Order: C-alpha cells, then sequence, then structure tokens
RNA sequence: UAUAUUAAUAAUGUUAUGAAUAAUUAUUAAUAAUAAUAAACUAAGUGAACUGAAACAUCU
RNA sequence: UUAAAUUAAAUAUAAAUAUAUUUAAGAUGGGAUAAUCUAUAUUAAUAAUUUAUCUUAAAAUAUAUAAUUAUAUUAUAUAUUAUAUAUUUAUAUAAUAUAAACUAAUAAAGAUCAGGAAAAUUAAUGUAUACCGUAAUGUAGACCGACUCAGGUAUGUAAGUAGAGAAUAUGAAGGUGAAUUAGAUAAUUAAAGGGAAGGAACUCGGCAAAGAUAGCUCAUAAGUUAGUCAAUAAAGAGUAAUAAGAACAAAGUUGUACAACUGUUUACUAAAAACACCGCACUUUGCAGAAACGAUAAGUUUAAGUAUAAGGUGUGAACUCUGCUCCAUGCUUAAUAUAUAAAUAAAAU
RNA sequence: UAAUCUUAUACUUAAUUCUUAAGUAAUAUAUAAUAUAUAUAUAUAUUAUAUAUUAUAAGAGA
C-alpha cells in the first residue's frame, strides 16, 4: 500500500534540504539566490 | 628425520564433508587442515578490510558481482623480507584475504614478528632465512621456504613468490598451490627467465627476490563450495546470464524463448568473451620470451 | 576567549632566604579583530534540440 | 561518509570542475570514578562473528556388601551466628540457609563464513558545579497515509493459574466502551452455526466447505545420492477414554510433466517450468595487466588481491553421458601473395 | 644514453626567521703532477686546478 512515501526525520531533512547544507554548494547557492530573486520569504528549511 | 619427512609427503589432506541432512551440505567439500591454528592472528598485523562492494570513487559499480561478505581483518604480509637472519615459524594461520595459508616468523636475533605465505610443507616450529641481503656449502641455503634472490637459485628449481624488479616485492605465484620454475638465467643481460604457473615465460630482474617451493594449501583447488549461501559469504553476488537479460541491457538479450540471437558470445559492453585477446597491438608484456600455451 | 595575552609598575596575602618566588586587583604600554551585497545591460568559453526544407542526412 | 577547506609548479581537465593527500566535520557505536556515595580541571617530571555451556571429575544423599548401584548438587551474586589477627571499626576463617525461569559478571571452547576505528603514569595545586531535553500523544482522535482513514510506524516491562513456549484459555491491576442513535429484523447481501437420506451426482477443476481417535513415549517399509533423506512416513501401540464431550499445534496416499534443492521475481492483475544457485565447461589478463567508470584526463574500483586469482561467456547439483562438422560470421596463427591513404626530396614537360 | 617515460624513499660580511656575496673547512666528481705495488696497462697515497653540496635507487628506453 503507497501513499506514505514522506517519512519525516528532522535531522534528515534539515541535512539534506536545510539553509546551510544550500549555502554550502555552489548550486545551492544557486537555488538560494533564485529564489531570493522571486522574493520567497522562505528560501529553504 | 628423513622417513618422518618421508611419512610426512604420504600423508594426504583429507577432505571434509558432513552427512547430508540438508540438501546443500550435499555437495559441501572442504580439505581438512588440523595442523593449521586455531585462535586469532596478531592485532599489530591487521588492519580493517574496508569493504567497497565494487564501487568506484565514482559511487558507480565498476566491478559487477562484488558485494557483502563476512567482515575481514587484512593481515599485513612481508613479501619483501628486507630482513635477513633466521626466523622460527610459530604457526600457520587461516587467511579471509587469500587462497594460500600464512606462516607467522618471529625472528630471532630481535623476536620481532612478520606473517609470511606458507610454504607447501612448511609446519609450525620450522626455520627459514631471508638472503636478499647477500648470503651473510651451497645446497643448505636453497630449500622450501626461504626466499633469495634468483640469481641465487639453482637452474630448474621450483619457487613461488617471485617479484619484478630487484627492490620490489614478490608478485607473482603467491596463491594457493601456485608456482614457478627458473628456467635459464642471463647475467650479461641481468636476467632470468621464468616459467610462471600460466606456462608463459617470461623475463625477470635477476636480483629478483623468490621463495624456494611450492605456495600452501595445494588441495585448495578440490574444495567445493555447496551451497549459494557460501559464494555470498565470500562476497560474491549473484551473476545474471546475457541471455536472460533485454536487448537494452546486453547484446544477448531478448527473443522469445532462450536463444542466443545469433550473436557472438561478448560482454555486456560489446567485448568478444571467446578467445578475442585483450592486450594487443602496441601495448604487450616485452618481458613475454615465450607465450602462454593457448593465447 | 581583546572584562585576551605579554611587559612595566603600584597596594595587597603566602612561602623560602633587606633580596627571591608564585596569586589577585588597579593604572600605563605593546600585540589581531569580522567576503550580507544585487538584477538587467557588456565581453568571453562551451553550445542543443524542437523546428523549416511540406520526408531527411548537406543546409536550417 | 562529507567538505568553492588545505600542498613558478600536488595531479588532471573547454569553463563548471575532477582526483590523492592532509586537515576538519560526521553516530546509528566507544568514553575515568560513585550510598561504607564520587570529583572530570591546571602545572611539573618520565575488546567482543556466531553458539554452547556437555562429558568427565569432585563431593553429597539413600539401597545393599572401604567398594558397587540409583539420585539430585557442584564457578560468582547476601544475610546470621561462632572464631583467630589490627584496635565497636577492620582483615581472614568455619558453620547455617528453597524451587523452576531470568539477568549481569567469571572462567573454560566448538564451528568456518575467521569476527570495528579512534583519544600513558605519578606528584603538587585545585572545584561554588554552565547550556539544552523533560507535558501529554506515541500498534495512534495528538506521527506518515488528501479524512478524528480497519493501512504503515522503532525499543523495554508485559500479575497469577496452565502448559514445552511470548502457543491457546482466563484475566489481578490498568485502560477502554468510540462524531451517529432508537426501533424493526420482509426480499436480499455479508460473516457465522446446524442439518435427514444420499456422498462429487456440483464444477473448467472437490474451487469452497468438510475431514485431525495424543501434541508426551514407543513403533515406523519400499525407494535412496545412505542423509530416521523418505520421516512429523503411512498404517499401529502405550498412558487417557466408554457417550458426552474447552481453545490453540497437528489434515491423507499415489502416478506423471517441469525444475535438483533453501532462495528471487512483475510494490498495485502473472510466484512459475522464469532469475539465482552450488557444480561443469570455455575463454581474456603476467600486474607499468585484463574488465568497468572517468566533456577525458589524472585517477579510482578490480586489490593492500597476482593465473588453484581476477574479468567475461554459456550451461546449471549428482548419477549414464556429451556423436559427426569449421561451409558460413567471428576470433586466432602463419607467412608469402597483394592493393591502397596521408606524409618526401629534384625535375620534366 | 644529462632523449622522453614508470615506481619507491660550518663560519664572516650585507639587504628571531629569510636571502645574497666572499672566503675557509667537510664530501663528491673531473683534469694535471709526484711516490709505490703488479702485469705500455691497473691499483693506492700525496699535491695542484676546476665544478657541485632538486637528490638517490630501481625499471622501460629511442
Ligand atoms: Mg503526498
Ligand atoms: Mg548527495
Ligand atoms: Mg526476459
Ligand atoms: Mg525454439
Ligand atoms: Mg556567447
Ligand atoms: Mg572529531
Ligand atoms: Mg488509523
Ligand atoms: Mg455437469
Ligand atoms: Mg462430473
Ligand atoms: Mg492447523
Ligand atoms: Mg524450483
Ligand atoms: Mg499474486
Ligand atoms: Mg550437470
Ligand atoms: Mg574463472
Ligand atoms: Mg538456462
Ligand atoms: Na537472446
Amino acid at each position: 500500500s503507497r501513499g506514505n512515501t514522506y517519512q519525516p526525520s528532522t535531522l534528515k531533512r534539515k541535512r539534506t534540504f536545510g539553509f546551510l547544507a544550500r549555502a554550502k554548494s555552489k548550486q545551492g547557492s544557486k537555488i538560494l539566490k533564485r529564489r531570493k530573486l522571486k522574493g520567497r520569504w522562505f528560501l529553504s528549511h | 628425520l628423513i622417513k618422518r619427512r618421508r611419512k610426512l609427503s604420504k600423508e594426504v589432506t583429507q577432505m571434509k564433508r558432513l552427512k547430508p541432512v540438508s540438501p546443500g551440505l550435499r555437495w559441501y567439500r572442504s580439505p581438512i587442515y588440523p595442523y593449521l591454528y586455531k585462535g586469532r592472528p596478531v592485532r599489530a598485523l591487521t588492519v580493517v578490510r574496508k569493504k567497497h562492494g565494487g564501487r568506484n570513487n565514482s559511487g558507480k559499480i565498476t566491478v559487477r558481482h562484488q558485494g557483502g561478505g563476512h567482515r575481514n581483518r587484512t593481515r599485513l604480509i612481508d613479501f619483501n623480507r628486507w630482513e635477513g637472519g633466521a626466523q622460527t615459524v610459530q604457526r600457520i594461520e587461516y587467511d579471509p584475504g587469500r587462497s594460500s595459508h600464512i606462516a607467522l616468523l618471529k625472528h630471532n636475533t630481535t623476536g620481532e614478528l612478520s606473517y609470511i605465505i606458507a610454504c607447501d610443507g612448511l609446519r609450525p616450529g620450522d626455520v627459514v632465512e631471508s638472503f636478499r641481503r647477500g648470503i651473510p656449502l651451497s645446497v643448505k641455503t636453497t630449500q622450501r621456504g626461504n626466499c633469495l634472490p634468483i640469481s641465487m637459485i639453482p637452474i630448474g628449481t621450483i619457487i613461488h613468490n617471485v617479484g619484478i624488479t630487484p627492490v620490489g616485492p614478490g608478485k607473482f605465484c603467491r596463491s594457493a598451490g601456485t608456482y614457478a620454475r627458473v628456467l635459464a638465467k642471463l647475467p650479461e643481460k641481468k636476467k632470468a627467465i621464468v616459467r610462471l604457473q600460466s606456462g608463459e615465460h617470461r623475463y625477470v630482474s635477476l636480483e629478483a627476490v623468490a621463495t624456494i617451493g611450492v605456495v600452501s594449501n595445494i588441495d585448495h583447488q578440490n574444495r567445493s563450495l555447496g551451497k549459494a549461501g557460501r559464494s555470498r559469504w565470500l562476497g560474491i553476488r549473484p551473476t545474471v546470464r546475457g541471455v536472460a537479460m533485454n536487448k537494452c541491457d546486453h547484446p544477448h538479450g531478448g527473443g522469445r524463448g532462450k536463444s542466443k540471437s545469433n550473436k557472438l558470445s561478448m560482454s555486456p559492453w560489446g567485448q568478444l568473451a571467446k578467445g578475442y585477446k585483450t592486450r594487443r597491438g602496441k601495448n604487450q608484456n616485452r618481458m613475454k620470451v615465450k607465450d602462454r600455451p593457448r593465447g
């Protein structure tokens, strides 16, 4: 039985999608800049 | 002593099999080595063998079929023997990281320990030596167990570990039961001709080390793993046949029913699997003198 | 760990022998500090494909 | 494992970057002491893969006539009493004290599949003890499933009675009785219970549903690869039971085809004769290798391995076996036969 | 084979450390002279002059 694909764990989620993860890599930086340009309020977890 | 030796030679290594109470136990067949030590290796001479799963530094399987065997400790074994001086063999152990048995030497002047690959008839209590550092009449030198440059070994003598360069360690004939033979010696060129376990006759530098005798565990060849599980324990994941796949995956893939699809036997990446020589043209073993028997 | 360390001194308590050693406070001097920074425009490197050709590969 | 981080020139690469090497980060693991309660700071000197704890031996208890037979006990875990040594507090000794389970610690030891990595002692001087987590929910109305969703979700304790058990029955204690009720129970549906005479006449097909005469102890053939494999054999017996009388474990024998077998597979229509396999065979590669990956490179996996190894390929345990054929497509060795591409003088029209 | 490639591993002076320059000592190599031993050749010792302080070893090698 599918449907329950997101299996929350705070550690994994901060480590993968978190602000610090984004800011550490060049690709991540691009993403953050993109979100800033769009004016998103929340740049990442 | 001679009589004892003869007796030992006569005595064959028995092949243990359990009662076939399970269908997998039916074909498990292992050689017994009772003189082979029971216990552990010296922790100061082992390092963890870190499992790769056959994955390269890309994270991608580069070599198929490697996988999750038992945990394993690598034994640092001396393929060099730069020490010199007598050494008493304390015990002969099982090494999971190779097919040969290993021998734990204690050097007598110092009490310092080292592992060697075990020669065929080597036993605990025996004494061996190394002659990399020259000699300090002749036949006492040449006897199963001791290493020396090829320059010092009589022509025709069977040897196992064989270096390539003088400064270098023994690269050839280290697996269970294997051995090479010195065919000729040429001082003027500084080369000797060795025939390796395959049958190729190859040039090797004169000062290159070799240890006399045949590699131990000659009966390793005959061991029959009885069940799939045993392979898995050895870190060997299953191989899937090209013919059982689809064309996207293998040249042999597809077809309704089993069929080779009139396609020459080849690898998943298309190179030919029967006969096609892979080292070819310019790149080739210069020191090849006489080639291996078949191809 | 700049309510930092080092040096110099000043009052203070202890020890061993007016001189010597360590502890705390207070003044003076010396010694480093902090990449939040646009976007479009310009130049350069690499450089598709869909598409058009009423097919397609030269071409586009 | 990760890291625009770190070596005129670390190495490689259209850029992005990639690589080995150092440095730092990184728990799911390791980390002094301690109710006869305990002090981590500063300065100076020179572990453990799994698994079992049998047999023997010792001493103890009863029969019989030191020695035999039968039985239980046998490494550790406290309290009480009585003793000898420092002086009621200490040390050691002796005697007394249930069962079957469990825990931890101890020692010894069998198997092959051979079993983590990383941060010293003494002396002197010290200590005012930081920060954060802490509700409740957590086999669920409090998480993941669009819903207060019969799904998914990790660990420990899990009263007794009974029994081989965490089976099955009950349930002491605790918890719960719910965002639908009340009646009525037609036809009809679902989930059950029973059924005379028949007993597969049903049906594609005994599908479904019946069907268990000990779960302990004996006893168990043919066949066979010699493995109580077949076997939990069928049948049959012992104890229990004489027609009234819990629940759960336990549902037959034989032939053939296919596949040796335990396994794996189409998450959500296919579990198989398909994949895998152990074994068999062929082959490439001598290590400055072969194979794979690498805008391609350095370089990685191969491997701290070295031909009884490693890569690839077919077949797929074992028993009896594997006939004939290189025409063709390849590979492979040998030459001579023999053409051609780019690349050159200097010199002729 | 000093093509290419592979692998392993002291003082003085001048602008606390760094760099230059001079000389002297130390070690190595090359050339020259003298003395001795052996069969024009080889070996050792002494003296003079020049050069060096990425290396060494191993391997492949036009
Ligand atoms: Mg969703
Ligand atoms: Mg990632
Ligand atoms: Mg298929
Ligand atoms: Mg067919
Ligand atoms: Mg441009
Ligand atoms: Mg750390
Ligand atoms: Mg629910
Ligand atoms: Mg009918
Ligand atoms: Mg019918
Ligand atoms: Mg049942
Ligand atoms: Mg099957
Ligand atoms: Mg199904
Ligand atoms: Mg077969
Ligand atoms: Mg093979
Ligand atoms: Mg097949
Ligand atoms: Na095929």
